[PDB]
């Protein structure tokens, strides 16, 4: 299934916005 | 699953 492989898009973007001036 | 684990992010602004 191709929706079996789209998951990581929704997983990845938590990670994004962590840190990057503090 | 896919709308409502979204919402963690405006959990971070208010802390």
């Amino acid at each position: 299934q191709k929706i079996g492989g789209i998951f990581i898009v929704l997983a990845a973007g938590l990670v994004l916005s962590v840190l990057v001036a503090v | 699953l896919a709308y409502l684990g979204v919402s963690v992010v405006l959990f971070v602004i208010a802390r």
